[PDB]
């Protein structure tokens, strides 16, 4: 898996590759791993399939009550629900989450929980089994208040490098804008980003 | 065991391999490995045979108890949301691996569900000792915008690559079409390619060949008037 | 809080008499005429549908239920009472049978079953009974045809035919003298819907009358095909246009 | 314990149990009866894991006096036997299991028939003319299966059953320090005090 | 709080009579008379069913008459829904002795059972009794044939011959004087259908009225037969013995 | 140690023309040693046939269970329980056990009273049911009478041909297996008529 | 005479506590009134605010149960708030059992069951509202369903609840009399609240403000409660025709 | 009146009954006097005896070494109370190695007696207690109330006739507040307090028990002959 | 009759009688009273000095939940204090969860559901309190006050205890004479006038003054007591307006 979230001018986008493996088989080549919990707070998903699923389906579920209740919740708040199942049942989950989302008054926000459950908010972040090979590449090509088209070239060369090195990564490249302007949707095959 | 599951035009259709083993012996050849959740939601088991039948007829038992709480037909993600969900609790100790199938007032559905709880979203899917020879077909002749006629030739053959190629499959295809304004139709042994030759030798035994001790009558009947 | 209401409610007077069933009971005379009716090769269920309001869909509003594909309910008294009955029915038709027996209950063992929970609000602590009186259809393989009637303390009954609730004592005489023993199920509604008529002031037609069987099996209501012993529901609604075909002809 | 020997004569059913306790080192005591009486014409003999025999043989014993004095009435052996089984047999699912194997000797006051029930530690029952437990009927059941008839007196069977005993005493590497012997018949229990 | 509405279903009166038991009695005394006779070759269970319809389907029907296993069988009065709860546990009770000790349970000992489940409802819990008096009739191999009787208290008494429900002062008084100890079950049948003939508040005794059973040795040979009789069988019973 | 091999045994059944036969060795062991020459393994509930094989114990507290069960049945049912019904009875109540099994091997054999259908199914420890129309087979010999099934089998056999087919089965696949044998019972199973034969056997 | 107290059959068979939760529901003085249309459902409820040291935004009983499914209330706001959060919590749970939104008739049929507990069971009592549930259901179309105290429920094609519900019934009534159809036969959401607050001024013979009316929308996908803005905007186009 | 069958039914003028009832447990009770300076704080009670054979009934329980009370009304209450501030300063020492401040002893005491007025099945506290004690804040004097009414005093008294010995203190305020950094003179003006509520009888050695805590003054009762030189 | 005994039961009004008896309660009780302004909210109270050894400034009445959320109440003191300990365990559990500090009306919604269940069982009593909250959260400010029967609204002004009537003719002179509104420190010396008028219904005994505010300017959104200076400024500002 190789997954990434990455802040920007008008907000954030969420990346990933497509494919899942058991062992060397690629059980599904055409995997979503961009995760709506809300409506602009989404989730890019690493570790045990079961359970980053399992801790999502709770997470909207809060999230959809929490808006019931309460309006609109705020990225912080949903990493925080995020971090609450994954620190508390740390001993029986594999997961490794990234949520992003964007907010009007907070604008894009990325948050990364890795394994033990701490929360850390980052201007972006990498995970996965692909993202050990692109930390150099990153940390050289990102930098701040990029636009939505640099931004998309950034994640689309990063991930492409992911795939290229990483066994476990593959397929697309499917990626989630969120800004104001509303949740757009991309897509782009191996054709494409293979020749980069 | 191979199953399968096509995704075409107006509907989807799931298939599956007749045979279940112990081991490497063959306990029934002619096994029926299509569970009806309900009327127009059907799917196919891999893994314990015990545990797909049971969690299948569960959840089977529990979405007609909705259907009828809701007076709504049921659902193809209410079957997957309340499998996995139950799935996931058990953390893979129900081992049951099920590709879940049908028809409902939203459409046509094609779900894979695996024993730990995770679930996958397809067109064409594929489980079991025989998925990868069944999937190596899927991925040779799927396309977009398959007839009925197409997706129940593709899914036959996907499960005879099973059947003739992975040694946990034999025997016969069961089918099982759904389509979307239609009365799912179940096709039991739609596929019979494993018919056995006539022997060489009848092995009927003279009557006395057996050496007996003693006979009984055994009463089955209540105990009687009088 | 907890629920500190741990003795019965229903108790002994006196005289015997079991109080709460009795009120109950007279909630259920005040309840709209429900009545049932056996045939050789059929039961027939029917009930007025008394609309609360002409702005309410009373479409919406089923007095007549399935509890299995070959049994059905209806009732007379207090409606909400009777829809928890029938969520409670039809779970127990699943976790005391089907998940047992791989198969549906028979009619009077499913009765037994809400039998039971009738009786269990009739002892148990902090309750009231049910303030309904069921009538419940069925047919199972062994059995045949079958109608009970289940009561506020629990009991039940077989019926050849009968009613309850509003005029139920004037409808029963009504049954006693057009009932024999060769009714087909086409008779059995014909003197099901001159029954029910009697017990009706206003109008009388298809949309303010709620009518099911239990016939032959439905293989068009089945919803699926390929299995020759899966034959269908046995249990049928009759629709508003069904009924008012069979009131020309009454 | 050990050996545990059990045969059913004509009349009566005999039980046979070794006198040795032995604690990994030492032999603490050579004069151990291991055997209760659960009713007056019912003796159960007991061998298996430490403490837990006698534990479980007084709590079968203290379960079927409470029933005589309920029911002023005595179960049958074979009644007897099955509560035991089913005692067993819930047991082995059990947390911590009861490592005991018994025989059940018993004289059926209504058939007037003696009778052996073997059941082992999983609630395995069986109906016997002569059973044993562990090791013991490795050495003794060739000369049961040769010597042994359904029509023996009571005396013959103690012939035989000392025949088995010399086998054992030979054969085994473990000095089980004798057998202490009982008979149950018609008229109830009773220990042979010179074997 | 809760305490108000309490109606205390537990508690002795001033003369040491529980309530509940005695209100409990009272309404057994107006279900229909269930009469039970032991005979030397078996026992008679015979019971009126309360004021039928023509429209009742009585060869489906069952209110009086019970079994609980192939050799005990009830006949009930009071509570039809409160008697099919006990009735119930006492089936299983049966069937757990059964697995218990692969016996059949012996009669007074499921007897027992029940009476002690109906005492404790008259003790603890605070819940009403259960509204039902049964008559055993039953047959294990250490007594032979036996008659019971059991009510709400919870107390149970042994029979040669015995009725429950309406009438039972004039039932008992009738099979006082024409019960014998030589009896056989084809005179007690009689004797069984003469007395509710006689204490019936109906006009006239017919066989839509009734429910009847038998627990004979006249099963071939070593063994017992329970026969609940159909209501042909009924109606056949009685013009036999010259009722109808 | 395997709680399936522990005391040895089997069951076959097979259907033939208007009737089905179930058949079992009678050999209780432990382990090497023949403890018993007279266990039974086929039981009957009405005109319901049950054989169990597998772990002694198991074998004979299903029986008492499914006594217990159908005893029931029949009280509130009003009539016996039917193969195809008592089949799903046995396949629910091995699953309740699901993480903590009973041993065993049923077989189910009967005809059914109404339709006259005969009627076999097998079961693994667990309850998944296999619902053959030609033969079912269970125990430490399974592969054996697999093997004698496989080859002797010929459907729709009268009663008394169907006989020597079952016996021929059980015995041949008894002697290749060392904890199986000691004695065998043939049940010859009719609409209302029910023959039950011990055969003669070697005793090793 | 305890038979009055608690949820016990009287001598006549009624529950007095459940008729007595039926005239807590008029307490609060205030009407509502539900209407469909061909894409969406209306409700309008009268808001009085009595008090100048009130906030008049946190005045309502009109509540956004899910995305979907919205909820007015007659009767006290402790008991409303009481059924809303029960709402809201039941929708939820609804969704991550069963993988879809919850459908307002099978919510209504939810609260009416927990309804029904309370009149059967002694130690809870009735709450004193009724519950309007509205929604655009994906497979129904616009729905009405509403709950009472004694756990009954039905759909509507349009309802009334208060003190006034009579006058307003018979005004609706008389209006599906004319058109002869179940809706209101009209595309826009904005006409449909315009026709319910205009046969309302008729039923009930006020003249409204905007602070006078509280409005929710419920169309495909969403319910939503109008502003007083939104509000004026309606009014004065009623005014101007 | 009939809303005085128990403690969850308020009356129609909005009164509890039954909390109203325990405190008239307190006013039978017999005299006990609270008083502090800025350097200590002082409790004087007045036990009673059953009669001329029998002991003189204990009013004064130590908490801590820095705090404690003294009762007046159902004693077993007053132990049960006692108690939970005995394990209450104990938790704060163990967990927080800290000495629990006197006013949050009153707000754990308010809140524990407040749970036995609003259920079911229970009934309130029948005792009032005079809670003193010094920590990081100085000296200080509580009353406790079974209604749950705690209220920090420079003085008080609370049972039967302590009005005299509470006007006394309303007085003689400005005067014993500045006893500072001399216990005898401060016990003095609480003897003299509770000699305002004495009818009758008089202050005798086994009838006198003071206890006194504060600056460098470990909580510390004192009957028998120890009270001898305040008699 | 006899439907006034036990709570939960309604009346053949359709009135829970109980919850109007614990009303009757909090009017016995003294004056509180809360004042919403620009950036914030303003809460004072009337302390009854019932004796001279009454340590000053001691029996502090008003109560923070969290650290944004002030909370008064009038009628029995020790169920406000009951309250207020929910209200912290609702307030930590949210945080805890949403990590955000508890909103404002949700925080209300919490403490209303918790009284109206006081009123749904005979097993327990209603609460003998109103109470009076509020502070500032992302949305800014906000006053509540919530009635025995659960019944809570948002509030410009709010006031309750025995001298309501006064205080509320009062604020209800602020909202008219202030429609752009007030400031914190206007709003802390209106709160300090009054209390001094609603002390007219308690004129028999003296009392002490306790204000608190929690302003976005002022306090940065933070609940805090008004001490020392500035509520002697108030004290003087109170005592000159009822000369
Ligand atoms: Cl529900
Ligand atoms: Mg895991
Ligand atoms: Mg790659
Ligand atoms: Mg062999
Ligand atoms: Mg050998
Ligand atoms: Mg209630």
């Amino acid at each position: 898996t190789s997954i990434m979230a990455v802040t920007f001018k008008d907000g954030v986008i969420l990346g990933a590759d497509s494919r899942t493996t058991t062992g060397a088989y690629i059980a599904n080549r055409v995997t979503d791993k961009l995760t709506r919990v809300h409506d602009k707070i989404w989730c890019c998903r690493s570790g045990s399939a079961a359970d980053t699923q399992a801790i999502a389906d709770i997470v909207q579920y809060h999230l959809e009550l929490y808006t019931s209740q309460y309006g609109t919740p705020s990225t912080e708040t949903a990493a925080s629900v995020f971090k609450e199942l994954c620190y508390e049942n740390k001993d029986n989950l594999t997961a490794g989450i990234i949520v992003a989302g964007y907010d009007d008054k907070n604008k894009g926000e990325v948050y990364t929980i890795p394994l033990g459950g701490s929360v850390h908010k980052l201007p972006y972040a990498i995970a996965g089994s692909g993202s050990t090979f692109i930390y150099g590449y990153c940390d050289k090509n990102f930098r701040e208040n990029m636009s939505k088209e640099e931004t998309v070239d950034f994640i689309k060369h990063s991930l492409s490098q992911a795939i290229k090195w990483d066994g476990s990564s593959g397929g697309v490249i499917r990626m989630v804008v969120l800004t104001a302007a509303g949740v757009e949707r991309l897509i782009f095959y191996p054709d494409e980003y293979e020749q980069l | 065991t191979t199953i399968v599951g096509v995704k075409f035009n107006n509907g989807v259709v799931i298939a599956a391999d007749t045979r279940s083993t112990q081991g490497p012996i063959v306990a029934d050849k002619n096994c029926a490995k299509l569970h009806r959740i309900s009327p127009k939601i059907w799917c196919a088991g891999a893994g314990t045979a015990a545990d797909t039948e049971a969690v299948t007829q569960l959840i089977g038992s529990n979405i007609e108890l909705h259907s009828l709480y809701t007076s709504r037909e049921p659902r193809v993600v209410s079957a997957l949301q309340m499998l996995k969900q139950h799935l996931f609790k058990y953390q893979g100790h129900i081992g049951a691996y099920l590709i879940v199938a049908g028809v409902d007032p939203t459409g046509s559905h094609l779900f894979s569900i695996h024993a730990d709880g995770s679930t996958d979203v397809g067109y064409y899917l594929s489980l079991g000792s025989g998925s990868l020879a069944a999937m190596a077909v899927l991925e040779s002749h799927w396309k977009q915008d398959l007839t009925k006629e197409e997706a129940i030739k593709l899914a036959s053959d996907a499960i005879q690559a099973g059947i003739w190629n992975d040694l946990g499959s034999g025997s016969n295809v069961d089918v099982c079409v759904m389509e979307i304004g239609k009365d799912a139709e179940y096709l039991r042994n739609y596929l019979t390619p494993n018919v056995r030759e006539e022997k060489q030798k009848s092995y009927k035994f003279p009557r006395g060949t057996t050496a007996v001790l003693k006979e009984s009558i055994v009463n089955i009947c209540d105990i009687q008037e009088e | 809080m907890t629920d500190r209401y741990s003795f019965s409610l229903t108790t002994f007077s006196p005289s015997g008499k079991l109080g709460q069933i009795d009120y109950a009971l007279t909630a259920v005379k005040q309840g709209v005429t429900s009545l049932g009716i056996k045939a050789t090769n059929g039961v027939v269920i029917a009930t007025e549908k008394k609309s609360s309001s002409p702005l309410a869909m009373s479409e919406t509003l089923s007095k007549v239920s399935l509890l299995t594909p070959d049994i059905g309910a209806v009732y007379s008294g207090m409606g909400p009472d009777y829809r928890v009955l029938v969520d409670k029915s039809r779970k127990v038709a699943h976790t005391s049978y089907k998940r047992i027996y791989g198969e549906y209950p028979p009619t009077k063992l499913l009765v037994s079953e809400v039998a039971k929970i009738m009786q269990e609000a009739t002892q148990s602590g902090g309750v009231r009974p049910f303030g309904v009186s069921l009538l419940i259809a069925g047919h199972d393989e062994f059995n045949g045809f079958s109608l009970y009637q289940v009561d506020p303390s629990g009991s039940y009954f077989p019926w050849k035919a009968t009613a309850i609730g509003k005029g139920s004592v004037a409808a029963k005489t009504f049954l006693e003298k057009r009932w024999n023993d060769e009714l087909e199920l086409e008779d059995a509604i014909h003197i099901a819907l001159l029954t029910l008529k009697e017990s009706v002031e206003g109008e009388f037609n298809g949309d303010t009358i709620e009518l099911a069987i239990i016939g032959d099996e439905n293989p068009d209501l089945l919803g699926y095909t390929g299995i020759p012993t899966d034959k269908g529901p046995r249990f049928r609604k009759l629709t508003s246009q069904e009924i008012n075909d069979r009131l020309e002809a009454l | 314990m050990d050996i545990i020997l059990g045969i059913r004569v004509q009349d009566s059913v005999i039980l046979a149990s070794s006198k040795a306790v032995t604690r990994g080192i030492s032999v603490l005591k050579d004069s151990d009866d291991k055997t209760r009486q659960l009713s007056p014409h019912t003796l159960m003999s007991f061998a298996g894991e430490a403490g837990d025999t006698v534990q479980f043989a007084e709590y079968i014993q203290a379960n079927i006096q409470l029933y005589s004095i309920r029911e002023d009435y005595e179960l049958s052996p074979q009644a007897v036997s099955s509560f035991v089984r089913q005692e067993l047999a819930k047991s082995i699912r059990s947390r911590r299991p009861y490592q005991v194997n018994v025989l059940i000797g018993g004289y059926d006051k209504k058939k007037n028939k003696p009778e052996l029930y073997q059941i082992d530690y999983l609630g395995t029952k069986v109906e016997l003319p002569y059973g044993a437990h562990g090791y013991s009927g490795f050495y003794t059941f060739s000369l049961l299966d040769h010597h042994y008839r359904p029509d023996m007196t009571t005396e013959e069977g103690l012939d035989l059953l000392k025949l088995c005993v010399q086998e054992l005493e030979k054969r085994m590497p473990m000095d089980f320090k004798g057998v202490i012997v009982k008979i149950v018949d018609k008229d109830g229990i009773r220990q042979v005090d010179d074997f | 709080g809760s305490r108000r509405y309490d109606s205390r279903t537990t508690i002795f009166s001033p003369e040491g009579r529980l309530y509940q038991v005695e209100y409990a009695l009272e309404s057994i005394s107006h279900a229909g008379t269930a009469i039970g006779i032991m005979a030397s070759d078996g026992i008679v269970l015979a019971a009126e069913r309360k004021v039928t319809s023509t429209l009742l389907e009585q060869d489906t029907s069952t209110e009086k008459l019970y079994k609980l296993n192939d050799k005990i069988a009830v006949a009930v009065a009071g509570l039809t829904a409160d008697a099919e709860i006990l009735i119930n546990t006492a089936r299983i009770h049966a069937q757990n002795y059964l697995k218990t000790y692969n016996e059949d349970i012996p009669v007074e000992i499921l007897v027992r059972r029940l009476s002690d489940i109906k005492q404790g409802y008259t003790q603890h819990g605070g819940l009403r009794p259960f509204g039902v008096s049964f008559i055993y009739a039953g047959y294990d191999d250490r007594y032979g044939y036996q008659l019971y009787t059991s009510n709400p208290s919870g107390n149970y008494t042994g029979w040669k011959a015995i009725s429950v429900g309406a009438n039972t002062s004039a039932a008992q008084t009738l099979l006082q004087m024409d019960y014998k100890d030589d009896m056989k079950v084809d005179d007690a049948i009689e004797l069984a259908l003469k007395t509710l003939s006689k204490t019936t508040d109906s006009s006239a005794l017919t066989y839509d009225r009734l429910e009847f059973a038998t627990i004979r040795k006249g099963a071939n040979d070593g063994e017992v037969y329970q026969k609940i009789f159909k209501p042909q069988e009924i109606k056949d019973i009685l013009v036999k013995t010259g009722i109808t | 140690s395997d709680p399936s091999s522990i005391n040895g045994g089997i069951v076959v059944a097979m259907t033939g023309k208007d009737c089905v036969a179930i058949a079992c060795d009678l050999r209780l062991g432990s382990q090497s040693l023949g403890v018993s020459n007279k266990f039974e393994k086929i039981f009957h509930y009405g005109h319901v046939f049950l054989g169990i094989t597998g772990l002694a114990t198991d074998v004979t507290t299903l029986n008492e269970m499914f006594r217990y069960k159908t005893n029931l049945y029949k009280l509130k049912e009003e009539r016996a329980i039917e193969p195809e019904t008592f089949t799903q009875l046995v396949s629910s109540s091995l699953y309740e056990r699901r993480f903590g099994p009973y041993f065993v091997g049923p077989v189910v054999a009967g005809i059914n009273s109404k339709s006259g259908k005969p009627f076999i199914a097998g079961f693994d420890l667990i309850g998944c049911i296999d619902e053959a129309k030609d033969f079912i087979v269970s125990g430490t010999a399974s592969d054996q009478l697999f093997g004698m099934c496989e080859s002797l089998y010929e459907p729709n056999l009268e009663p008394e041909d169907l006989f020597e087919t079952i016996s021929q089965a059980l015995l041949n696949a008894a002697d290749r297996d060392a904890l199986s044998g000691w004695g065998a019972v043939v049940y010859i199973i009719k609409k209302d008529e029910v023959v039950k034969r011990y055969l003669k056997m070697r005793q090793d | 005479g305890y038979d009055r107290h608690i949820t016990i059959f009287s001598p006549e068979g009624r529950l007095y506590q459940v008729e007595y939760a039926f005239k807590a529901t008029n307490q609060t003085n205030i009407n509502s009134l539900a209407v469909r249309g061909k894409d969406c459902t209306v409700v309008i409820s009268q808001k009085k605010v009595p008090d100048k040291l009130l906030d008049p935004t946190t005045v309502s009983y009109i509540f956004c149960i899910s995305r979907t499914i919205g909820m007015v209330v007659n009767g006290p706001i402790p008991d409303a708030r009481n059924a809303a959060l029960r709402a809201k919590a039941e929708a939820a749970e609804f969704r991550y059992k069963y993988g879809y939104d919850m459908p307002c008739d099978v919510l209504a049929k939810r609260m009416a069951n927990l309804s029904q507990i309370y009149t059967q069971r002694a130690y809870m009592r009735p709450l004193g509202v009724i519950l309007t549930f509205v929604s655009v259901d994906e497979e129904l179309g616009p729905s009405i369903y509403k709950t009472d105290p004694a756990g009954y429920y039905v759909g509507y094609k349009a309802t009334a609840t208060g003190p006034k519900q009579q006058e307003i019934t018979t005004n609706l009534e008389n209006h599906f009399k004319k058109s002869k159809i179940d809706h209101i036969n009209e595309e826009s959401w904005e006409k449909v609240v315009e026709f319910a607050i205009t046969h309302m001024i008729d039923a009930l013979g006020t003249e409204f403000s905007k602070n006078d009316l509280e409005v929710g929308v419920a169309t495909k996908d969403k319910f939503f409660t109008l502003s007083a803005e939104n509000i004026e905007e309606r009014l004065v186009a009623i005014a101007e025709q | 009146n009939n809303y005085d069958g128990d403690t969850v039914t308020f009356s129609p003028t909005g009164r509890l009954f039954q909390v109203e009832y325990a405190l008239e447990a307190i006013k039978q009770g017999s005299v006990t006097v609270g008083l502090r300076s800025n350097t200590h704080a002082v409790l004087v009670a007045l036990k009673r005896n059953a009669d001329e054979l029998s002991s003189y009934q204990k009013k004064i329980i130590k908490c801590d070494e820095h705090m404690g009370l003294s009762l007046a009304g159902l004693a077993p209450d007053a132990r049960v109370l006692s108690n939970y501030l005995r394990q209450q300063c104990n938790y704060s020492s163990l967990v927080f190695n800290r000495k629990l401040a006197v006013e949050r002893a009153g707000h754990l005491l308010c809140d524990k007696a407040q749970k036995n007025t609003q259920s079911y099945g229970g009934r309130p506290y029948g005792v009032g207690l005079l809670i003193i004690g010094y920590d990081k804040s100085g000296a200080h004097l509580l009353e406790f109330q079974p209604s749950g009414n705690v209220t920090e005093l420079y003085g008080t008294a609370i049972g039967a006739r302590s009005q005299g010995a509470k006007t006394y203190l309303e007085r003689t305020l400005d005067t014993f507040i500045k006893i500072d950094g001399n216990p005898d003179e401060l016990i003095k003006a609480g003897v003299e307090a509770i000699s305002q509520s004495l009818r009758d009888e008089s202050l005798t050695v086994d009838n006198l028990s003071i206890a006194i805590v504060g600056k460098d003054t470990p909580f510390t009762i004192y009957d028998g002959e120890a009270v001898a030189k305040y008699i | 009759t006899g439907y006034d005994l036990s709570n939960s039961v309604f009346s053949p009004d359709g009135r829970n009688f109980q919850v109007e008896y614990a009303v009757k309660a909090v009017e016995n009780g003294t004056t509180s009273i809360g004042i919403k302004c620009n950036d914030g909210v303003v809460f004072a109270v009337e302390k009854l000095i019932t004796s001279k050894l009454l340590v000053p400034q001691k029996n502090v009445k008003i109560q923070v939940v969290d650290r944004h959320i002030g909370c008064v109440y009038s009628g029995l003191i020790p169920d406000g204090r009951h309250l207020v300990n929910r209200g912290r365990e609702e307030a930590a559990s949210f945080k805890k969860l949403y990590k955000t500090p508890i909103p404002i009306p949700a925080f209300a919604d919490r403490l209303g559901q918790y009284v109206q269940a006081h009123t749904l069982y005979n097993s327990v009593r209603p609460f003998g309190v109103s109470t009076i909250f509020g502070g500032v959260d992302k949305n800014g400010a906000h006053l509540y006050m919530l009635e025995p029967s659960g019944s809570y609204w948002g509030y410009k002004g709010a006031a309750t205890g025995k001298g309501r009537q006064s205080a509320k003719a009062e604020l209800e002179k602020l909202v008219d004479h202030h429609p752009e509104g007030l400031s914190a420190r206007e709003a802390v010396k209106q709160a300090a006038k009054i209390i001094y008028l609603a002390h007219e219904d308690n004129k028999e005994k003296d009392f002490e003054l306790e204000i608190s505010w929690c302003s976005l300017s002022e306090t940065n959104g933070l609940h805090k007591f008004v001490k020392g200076d500035l509520l002697q400024e108030a004290i003087d500002f109170a005592q000159k307006e009822i000369n």
